[PDB]
């Protein structure tokens, strides 16, 4: 249905009548069909700029009575169904548990056959962690009449057997604060159905129906449609043993009432019996439409069974009915979002996802827009209201209330409403609803937390990590459409912030994730949407680091073209606490040049001298590589500077060990000599110099590698635990700790993976565990190798050897002497 | 066409593409069986290579009163190497490699080839050299090989008019991408570049 913004602003303020979920579901069991039923029936409609669609607003009404079976405090009989997207695979880990943090129900799809399949599992596991409720729905049944042509009973003892799987992970998982979760198909917690056909139904659906031919309060008439309760249809007598008296057995309530109905139609329609057909359907009272009439074979009752038993009222009814409002929830799940006090004043407003209580926003994703390559934040409000205009602090991954690292005091352009593809602006929103923000894509990489007390602590944080770790050439496999790489690419980086594209020295164009999988993806999405051309792509890299490990043994010198320009210079260490720093916007390139040297001469112990000489950063002008002007009365000095800088910059971003990007290296130059006259000593003049000079020293300070390394987070099951160090022992993994969920058996392992040791590792590990294991890993820091760069042999110069014949460079390592004066 | 055969020659900072010992060999062969003969490298940025490869040295708009004006090459590809680069940053701040050209010209034009002991700049040369070539500066068709300067390395002006009547194909001597300022490595001339490399014998007595 269409709505205007007041209504939704309306509805929305009316939290207990929100319902916050997601779905959890494998691909292969029609989550996706489900979930567009859903939409196909309350979808949400506004009365141009469009986003990736994050989440699907969904409206249910339901009568007065029923509004009165929702045992949590309620008003009104209108919902507001909040369904956020979730991921496709498993893989996924770090999204999947960001779409989780920000739902409070979660509607898992079980398969008839199949059953819970490994994967869905594990999900409702991390599901539970959370303390999502859950609410079940036995899909793809048909499956099992066209199929397997299974009896009424075999069907119920399957979808017995299911139920009781379900209930042993989420009796096993869920936390004992919560009370028992388990699913109960007599408790309407249990939908049955087919997305593919379009139908569904929960025993509550049948007992409002058998609800007064037999004078019951739907009460004990939903609570007899399951297990063994039977109805003798000679006696018309309700019993509980499978048999009359002479021992003649007794078919069960559901089997009788529910299945059989359906099961009639099924063989009715699928044996063309015309004369059949007919009077059963106006026995159940349905009514074909024209053109619907003369339907036959599956095409007949598909039509038939979706106007029987509407699929997607089944899953609403379970929702509005059974999931907890962001009120019911946030009270239990308040304390497990806050790494801050539990009696904060900030924790308490969100336990009582109070609207009047300093903000207490979650930006779970940051969305691709139309609106240019802006991107808005989604999330959800636990306390506090926000509002377009409004001025919050932004603060991020390592903020903490003490400093003032990583805040952005800045205000919110818009307030926007998710409706799946499109956004509609809103004044403001108040707790408890999901929302999108508008103008915070510059402060907020991908997760965050929005307040207003100065004293707010961030709410449990998702590690992620835009650190190119790992990253592809990409070539057009037909040089004609190099054109329309050149666009792809550029789009590619629009749509994901952690995803980068550039061009080396070589003129390649490279394509950089975060992790192999993600890298995966990024380039499927290049080849078939961005792009659409067939593209060749090189094998996966890892992104490595050059530096060194102590002062360059000799001044380095360099003399340009001209001969008439020198740059004599010695490159450092940078120590990591500063390189650190660097890359933590304490040390900022943008600071003032007096009070960032301060900085690092207090903190970080460097001559106030020299850091006020600090000339530039890089790469990119940012990088943790610095250059340093200890000249001393060089006349024309600052003329050469812009070109300095710019042979910095070059020289930092691919240095002479490979043409990997430089960390941690500090430049000194000692002094220079230039031309009198500034036409020689131009960009084409002192670049080159510089840039070699540069490389000439580094190349005198003792050259090292550094290798990126992740720190993975792993969730398993006491029992397979083991096949986790199993697999980290063969990847040069290193344990940082094992803990276990006190109540659970489940443990919670985390350890540095070195990232070019981890390709295939989820593969693995899927094996290592049987599946059981649920992997996480961001980057976390840069390791020196100690080995050689230089030496061939070395694990090192391994490293360099391989790459250097594959960018095709001269196999051995530039000795100093290439790049510094030839005299 | 004088490039040999083997598929379109372009000029890249990864290398000069389609061009390789080999096919040099046979350009430079059939260079000569059409009676062209080598007199000396020039080293200059890709574009321009694509220019003078194909499009032919041009003298494009020149001071005219400008008397040492003319299209300048070098005998050793060292010298000719240190101009195979960009002369000036593109806007972010590269330098690019350039590419090293080995200029040939009709055999005929020999005669006008003269050289001299005299650094080309000092007062003396202009005089010396307009005594040796017949007429006063600019050059013309004749050509002047002298030290670069006092003691440097010696380089070689082909006049304009005869600098256009020449014919350039790229040298089988890689620039380096990662090294742009850095001096011609000596054992990266290829062995079969060097062996079809002498240069002419230029007169030092006026005709
Ligand atoms: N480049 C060399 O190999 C070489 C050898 S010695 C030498 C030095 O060059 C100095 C003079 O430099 P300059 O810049 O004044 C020469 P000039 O100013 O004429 O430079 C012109 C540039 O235009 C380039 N170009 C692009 N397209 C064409 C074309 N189609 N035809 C001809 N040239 C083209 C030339 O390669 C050169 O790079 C001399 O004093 C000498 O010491 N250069």
């Amino acid at each position: 249905v269409a709505f205007t913004v007041d209504q939704m602003r309306s509805l929305m303020d009316k939290v207990t009548n929100v319902r916050n979920m997601s779905v959890i579901a494998h691909v292969d069991h029609g989550k996706s069909t489900l979930t567009d039923s859903l939409v196909q029936r309350a979808g949400i409609i506004s009365a141009g700029i469009t986003i990736k669609s994050t989440a699907i607003s969904l409206y249910s009404e339901m009568s007065d009575e029923d509004v009165k079976e929702i045992k949590q405090k309620t008003d009104g009989n209108s919902f507001l169904i909040n369904l956020i997207d979730s991921p496709g695979h498993v893989d996924f880990s770090s999204e999947v548990t960001a779409a989780l943090r920000v739902t409070d129900g979660a509607l898992v799809v079980v398969d008839t056959i199949e059953g819970v399949c490994v994967q869905t599992e594990t999900v409702l596991r991390q599901a539970l962690g959370e303390r999502i409720k859950p609410v079940v729905v036995i899909n793809k049944v048909d499956r099992a009449l066209l199929e397997l042509q299974v009896s009424k009973e075999d069907l119920y003892q399957t979808f017995a057997r299911t139920v009781e799987s379900v209930n042993v992970i989420v009796s096993t998982y869920a936390d004992e604060v919560l009370g028992d979760v388990q699913v109960y198909p007599a408790r309407g917690t249990v939908a049955f159905g087919s997305g593919l056909h379009g139908w569904a139904f929960t025993i509550r659906q049948f007992a409002t129906r058998y609800a007064k031919k037999f004078g019951v309060d739907k009460a004990k008439m939903m609570d007899r449609l399951w297990g063994d309760s039977f109805f003798n249809p000679k006696t018309k007598k309700w019993t509980n043993k499978d048999t009359d008296a002479e021992g003649k057995p007794l078919e069960r309530a559901f089997n009788m009432f529910i299945l059989d109905p359906i099961f009639r139609l099924f063989t009715a329609i699928m044996n063309f019996k015309k004369d059949e057909i007919p009077v059963l359907l106006e026995k159940l009272e349905i009514v074909l439409k024209g053109d619907e009439k003369d339907l036959e074979g599956k095409a007949l009752l598909k039509v038939v069974m979706r106007k029987f038993l509407p699929a997607a009222d089944a899953l609403l009814e379970m929702i509005v009915l059974h999931l907890p409002s962001p009120v019911t929830a946030q009270a239990y799940r308040a304390e497990q979002l806050y790494e801050g006090p539990a009696d904060d004043a900030n924790c308490i407003a969100i336990k009582n996802c109070d609207p009047k209580a300093d903000l207490m926003l979650y930006v779970s994703k940051m969305v691709p827009t139309s609106d240019k390559g802006r991107f808005y934040a989604f999330g959800r409000v636990f306390a506090g209201t926000v509002k377009s205009g409004q001025k919050v602090r932004i603060q991020g991954p390592n903020y903490v209330p003490g400093k003032k690292d990583d805040l952005f005091i800045k205000a919110i352009q818009r307030v926007v409403l998710m409706m799946g593809r499109f956004v509609e602006p809103i004044d403001d929103c108040p707790a408890g609803n999901i929302i999108g923000l508008v103008g915070i894509d510059q402060f907020l990489l991908k997760t965050g937390t929005l307040t207003t007390s100065e004293t707010a602590h961030n709410m449990k944080v998702m590690k992620f990590s835009v650190s190119p770790v790992v990253q592809v050439a990409v070539e057009v496999k037909n040089a004609n459409d190099l054109p329309k790489l050149v666009e792809g690419l550029k789009r590619l980086s629009k749509s994901d912030p952690c995803v980068l594209t550039y061009m080396s020295e070589s003129g390649e164009h490279i394509v950089a994730g975060t992790g192999e999988l993600h890298l995966e993806i990024c380039l499927q999405d290049l080849e078939h949407d961005h792009a659409g051309v067939p593209l060749k792509i090189s094998p996966p890299v890892v992104a490595y680091r050059e530096t060194v490990e102590s002062e360059s043994s000799q001044t380095a010198l360099s003399k340009s073209p001209n001969k008439h320009n020198r740059i004599y210079l010695k490159a450092e260490p940078i120590d990591e606490e500063v390189s650190l720093a660097i890359e933590n916007g304490i040390i900022n390139p943008r600071d003032d040049f007096k009070a960032r040297a301060r900085i690092m001469a207090d903190d970080y112990g460097w001559d106030v001298t020299d850091a006020r000489k600090i000339w530039c950063f890089g790469p990119d002008g940012n990088g943790p590589n610095l250059v340093i002007d200890q000249t001393k009365a060089v006349q024309y000095l600052h003329e050469i500077k812009d070109s300095v800088v710019a042979a910095f910059q070059w020289a930092t971003k691919e240095g002479p060990i490979f043409g990997e990007e430089m960390r941690s290296v500090r430049v000194n130059i000692l002094d220079v000599t230039l031309h009198a006259d500034a036409i020689h000593r131009g960009g084409g003049q002192i670049i080159p110099t510089m840039r070699r000079a540069t490389y000439a020293g580094f190349l005198l300070a003792d050259p090292k590698i550094q290798e990126p390394v992740f720190l993975v987070e792993i969730q398993c099951p006491e029992q397979a635990v083991g096949g986790i160090y199993s697999v980290l022992n063969k990847k040069r993994g290193q344990v940082v700790s094992e803990e276990q969920r006190p109540g659970t058996p489940l443990f919670t392992v985390k350890a540095y993976l070195p990232v070019n040791e981890s390709f295939g590792f989820t593969g693995e590990l899927r094996q290592a565990t049987g599946g059981q294991a649920f992997p996480q890993m961001v980057f976390d820091h840069w390791s020196t190798l100690g080995s050689d760069p230089l030496d061939p042999t070395s694990k090192a110069g391994e490293i360099v050897l391989a790459a250097r014949k594959r960018h095709g460079m001269k196999e051995e390592v530039p000795g100093w002497q290439e790049y510094y004066d030839k005299l | 066409e004088f490039l040999g055969d083997g598929g379109d020659v372009s000029f890249s900072t990864r290398g000069t593409q389609n061009w390789t010992v080999e096919r040099l060999l046979q350009a430079h062969r059939q260079l000569e069986e059409r009676g062209y003969v080598f007199v000396g490298y020039h080293g200059t940025f890709l574009e321009a290579a694509q220019s003078i490869v194909f499009g032919g040295v041009r003298a494009r708009s020149q001071d005219l009163d400008a008397i040492w004006r003319g299209f300048y090459i070098a005998g050793d590809p060292a010298l000719a190497y240190g101009y195979a680069q960009d002369q000036e940053p593109d806007a972010r701040g590269r330098i690019r490699n350039g590419a090293l050209l080995r200029v040939y010209v009709p055999r005929s034009s020999l005669p006008g080839f003269y050289r001299t002991s005299l650094t080309l700049a000092a007062p003396e040369a202009a005089g010396e050299v307009e005594r040796l070539i017949g007429h006063p500066l600019p050059l013309r068709l004749d050509a002047i090989t002298g030290p670069e300067e006092e003691g440097g390395r010696l380089e070689t002006i082909l006049g304009w008019p005869l600098a256009e009547r020449t014919v350039v194909i790229p040298s089988a001597i890689p620039t380096d991408p990662r090294n742009v300022g850095g001096d011609l490595d000596p054992s990266s001339i290829p062995d079969k570049e060097q062996a079809i490399s002498a240069l002419p014998d230029y007169a030092s007595q006026p005709g």
